[PDB]
């Protein structure tokens, strides 16, 4: 039966007739576009003054169906390209493209993906969503909104990976700023660069701006107190002062992603500065379990489930070294040029990865 | 059935309609051989009451042609370069864009020849490096169906000398793949955001070009230690290096375009590029002991045929602390001497002339 | 190596990779000028 390839027949006149009217509009169009000019004068309400954007203004008509409302003074507008005369009037946009917002709000279902601390970080989000939610309770009776929360932690669980996570309740978009590149300069005048990150996420007004390292390294090397001298400490103050950021109208809030509390200018933490500090460390086995298991979710091979053995020989080790973990068993399985990852790959990544910190260390 | 009349009017209607697309695309593709104003595209995304495009002529003009009439705005994003209608002032076609002058061809090789078998003596750090850069570009699949995303940063850290360099651009030549070079010294320029803007259109080149290698050299002097002095403190240079670290976050997906990065001394760098996505293969390079030194130069000569039956034992006793970069300058020494010495003794010099 | 008599076998690939003939005002060039002459037509410039 021919007939029963009706079906077929069908499905490729449906795709072939896509095509065909997309290639009717396209060449129905054929247009020749308008020019884009500025509202230099409306002079009345008959006759207008449209300045070309290089050079030349002209005396034209406008538009039938649009309105002098709809046109206004100084607003961008398009004249017909050979008989001159307003026909629509389009929006325009300034864009300053350097040093803007680079990390966005899609991608935010790390929710799941931390594993560890979920009770932290509902902590988190129990402290910063309201005011980045409903700031204008907060003008409304009078009370200011914190500004954001302190981290610690310095090589363990993800806080950059937590602050992309809680702005999922927020959708925010988180912005990854280093202490450093804030300050730049070692001069008082540093706050020019946190007026402009201040002014980005004003822009982008749902913002949270992660902060990098501030502490610089906080378990060793030099701290706040040595090498750089208040440096630090003063340009941090800026941004404490910038608390009057018209928080109630400005959807912007600061998590401090610090390496070790331990230097941190205790005046910092008084009422009125970064206030929260919520405590993160090494994660636990719990933790560590549940980190194991979501590293080696999007790992499908024969394996075995067998993660609290895994747990003991890897315990104490940082959730970016577990992934390190997977992706070296998922290492060792292409090596051997294997298609399956079993205990044993897992057990020679653990050892592999404890050696090489144990060395380093 | 009803059949035989269908596919009567479909293969008529196909093939009619597409003569019918032929006809509209040779009139406009005459028009896109022929196309004149470069597209600045200050894109609106008009929806009809769906999108829309500013386009600034070469001409210093502006032409707001319609809803993009040819082009589709997921592949024309606002950028330039795009094929505009002379006549009909309307989105043309898309051609490649400008690579930032000095990285239209800063010193991009098309393609290496260097082979693996002439370098050697650190085979076990090269053999790891293959498996964390090369194998990842011919056996990519192999990774796409274990799920694990190969790591792209790998610094190779070690005194002049010991094969970074042919390391790299042999790795190159085996994945098959584009190859672009960085020199770094030079990439601290007086201009505001130049090296910024150096470093956006390498990795769109790369990004352009096939998986690539990125093989930046002189990390050391791109990243400094943050010790922060009153002679300087690396102000601008910050700029530089926060725009590789953004930069390295662009090919995660599709795992394609390596980046290498060559130094002496790893420890001058912060802890700010070393992270699992960012650069993480930390793999020594050390002098080449007696052995290697001698297997190096060795294969160095192994094109000259003068002298047979040389060891080079004695050579290895006198090729303390040397390079591999020593090494072949000692061979070729030879390579220079050796007419009309000769054997086992027209080695050392090659050192001591340098100094 | 304009020659080209022995740089291809006997000794390695290619000949010296460069020359520096410099010294103080002096004798400097005089010899490039006569190697020149005595070479083929392939004849330097001096550009500054
Ligand atoms: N060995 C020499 N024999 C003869 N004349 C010489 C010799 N060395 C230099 N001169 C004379 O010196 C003058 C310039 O010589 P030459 O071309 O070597 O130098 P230059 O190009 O002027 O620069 P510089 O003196 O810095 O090397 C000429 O008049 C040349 O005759
Ligand atoms: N609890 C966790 N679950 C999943 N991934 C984690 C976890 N902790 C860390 N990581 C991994 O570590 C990487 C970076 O973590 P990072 O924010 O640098 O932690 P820290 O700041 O404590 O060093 C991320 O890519 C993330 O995948
Ligand atoms: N294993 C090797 N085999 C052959 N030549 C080598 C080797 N290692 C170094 N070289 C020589 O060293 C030179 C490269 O030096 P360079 O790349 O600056 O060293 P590094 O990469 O350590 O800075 C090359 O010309 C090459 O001839």
């Amino acid at each position: 039966i021919d007939g029963r390839l009706k079906e077929l027949r069908e499905q490729l006149k449906e795709l072939t007739k896509q095509y065909e009217k997309s290639e009717n509009d396209l060449k129905a169009l054929q247009s020749v576009g308008q020019i884009v000019g500025e509202v230099l004068k409306q002079l009345t309400e008959e006759k207008f003054i449209v300045k070309a954007t290089n050079g030349p203004r002209y005396v034209v008509g406008c538009r039938r169906q649009l309105d002098k409302s709809k046109l206004k003074p100084g607003t961008r507008v398009a004249l017909d390209m050979t008989t001159l005369t307003i026909m629509r009037y389009l929006p325009r946009e300034v864009d300053p493209l350097v040093y803007n917002m680079s990390h966005e709000d899609p991608g935010n279902v790390s929710y799941s993906e931390i594993g560890g601390l979920s009770e932290q970080i509902r902590e988190l989000r129990e402290v910063i969503e309201l005011p980045l939610t409903n700031p204008e309770l907060f003008q409304r009776v009078g009370i200011i909104p914190p500004k954001g929360c302190l981290l610690y932690g310095p090589p363990g669980t993800g806080k950059t990976l937590l602050a992309r996570a809680v702005a999922s309740q927020l959708d925010c978009n988180f912005l990854k700023v280093v202490s450093s590149s804030i300050v730049d300069k070692y001069i008082g005048e540093s706050a020019r660069l946190i007026r402009e990150m201040f002014n980005y996420a004003r822009d982008h007004q749902p913002c949270i701006i992660f902060m990098d390292e501030i502490d610089a390294i906080g378990g060793r090397r030099f701290s706040e107190g040595t090498s750089a001298d208040r440096e630090i400490q003063r340009t941090l103050m800026e941004l404490l002062n910038q608390m009057d950021g018209f928080d109630t109208l400005h959807r912007v809030k600061m998590i401090m992603a610090t390496n070790r509390p331990d230097t941190l200018d205790p005046a910092l933490l008084r009422p009125g500065r970064l206030d929260r500090k919520i405590h993160i460390d090494l994660p636990n086995e719990q933790a560590r379990l549940d980190i194991l298991k979501i590293h080696a979710g999007p790992i499908t091979k024969h394996g075995e489930i067998d993660y609290e053995a895994i747990v003991k020989l890897s315990d104490g080790f940082n959730g970016a070294d577990l992934r390190n973990v997977c992706t070296e068993a998922g290492m060792f399985a292409i090596r051997a040029d294997h298609d399956f990852v079993v205990q044993e790959d897992f057990m020679k990544a653990v050892r592999k990865v404890a050696d090489s910190k144990k060395l380093e260390s | 059935k009803i059949m035989k009349s269908e596919v009567l009017r479909v293969t008529h209607e196909l093939q009619a309609m597409k003569d019918k697309i032929k006809e509209n695309s040779e009139k406009i593709k005459v028009n896109k051989t022929l196309p004149y104003l470069v597209s600045n595209v200050i894109e609106l995304l008009d929806v009809d009451p769906g999108k829309c495009a500013v386009i600034k002529t070469s001409t210093r003009q502006t032409y707001f042609l319609p809803v993009i009439g040819l082009v589709d705005a997921e592949k024309l994003k606002p950028g330039d370069l795009v094929g505009v209608n002379k006549d009909s002032y309307l989105i043309l076609e898309t051609l490649p864009t400008e690579y930032d002058s000095r990285v239209k061809a800063m010193e991009v090789d098309e393609r290496p020849t260097e082979q693996y078998s002439d370098i050697g003596g650190l085979d076990k750090q090269i053999q790891e490096l293959v498996e964390a850069i090369v194998l990842p570009m011919n056996h990519k699949e192999k990774f796409e169906n274990l799920g694990i995303q190969p790591p792209k940063g790998v610094l190779m850290y070690g005194p002049p000398g010991t094969g970074k360099t042919l390391l790299a651009r042999a790795c190159a030549a085996q994945t098959k793949a584009t190859f672009l070079k960085l020199a770094g010294p030079q990439l601290v320029q007086m201009f505001i955001g130049d090296g910024a803007k150096l470093v956006r259109d390498a990795f769109a080149l790369a990004k352009e070009k096939a998986p690539s290698i990125i093989f930046i050299d002189e990390l050391d002097a791109i990243g400094t230690k943050r010790f922060d002095s009153e002679k300087a403190g690396d102000r601008e240079v910050q700029r530089t290096m926060l725009e590789l670290l953004n930069q390295l976050d662009g090919f995660q997906p599709n795992t394609q375009v390596k980046v290498i990065a060559a130094t002496n001394r790893v420890d001058i760098l912060d802890p700010a590029l070393l992270r699992s996505g960012r650069l993480d293969r930390k793999i020594e390079f050390p002098m080449p002991n007696e052995e290697a030194r001698a297997r190096i130069m060795q294969i160095h000569s192994r094109k000259m045929n003068v002298s047979p039956d040389v060891n080079y034992e004695e050579l290895a006793r006198c090729t303390d602390d040397f390079n591999g970069a020593q090494c072949k300058a000692v061979c070729v020494e030879a390579g220079m001497i050796a007419l009309r010495e000769l054997t086992h003794e027209d080695y050392m010099e090659g050192i001591l002339e340098v100094q | 190596p304009l020659l080209h008599p022995e740089r291809f076998v006997n000794l390695g690939i290619e000949p010296p990779k460069g020359v520096l003939l410099f010294g103080p005002p002096g004798t400097g060039k005089t010899l490039c000028a006569r190697a020149v002459a005595n070479r083929t037509d392939a004849c330097f410039i001096r550009v500054i």
